[PDB]
């Protein structure tokens, strides 16, 4: 019960890390491309 | 969402989880 | 019980990914700024 | 039971975020080095 | 693995987890 | 913490979790 609530909050945590990781990958990709284009 | 809102949501849910871990 | 121990260890895992993600965001930000300044 | 299955799927999720984070760190490192070398 | 395969595996397991959370 | 210490902590806790999953 509280155990299920933990797991749900962990799932919210995870989805936040997924969000950050996709932000970072797009941003690093845009930098690599910029350097390549230069 | 911004990285400031992200930082805060992270902390909010880290706190919730830590209280659910003690309750259990 | 072991179930709770799993969730705790998963929570430690998560906090480690949060640490890495903040390191990476500061570092990518410093690179973007460097390129902008150049 | 379903609870254990959740935790296992969360563990798979985590291992995927670890994979992404290591990809991003190597890539950001290669960019920092490139800029330093330039 | 690619970032396209990653994106998909993420979604697959996010869906599974969400159904395991309702079932429980 | 370094990325070498990070890599190791990750593996340590991945191992623990996998044994807790079998025990359960």
């Amino acid at each position: 019960n509280n155990l299920l609530r933990a797991i749900e909050a962990q799932q919210h945590l995870l989805q936040l890390t997924v969000w950050g990781i996709k932000q970072l990958q797009a941003r690093i990709l845009a930098v690599e491309r910029y350097l390549k284009d230069q | 969402m911004t990285w400031e809102e992200w930082d805060k949501k992270i902390e909010e849910y880290t706190k919730k989880i830590e209280e659910l871990i003690k309750k259990s």
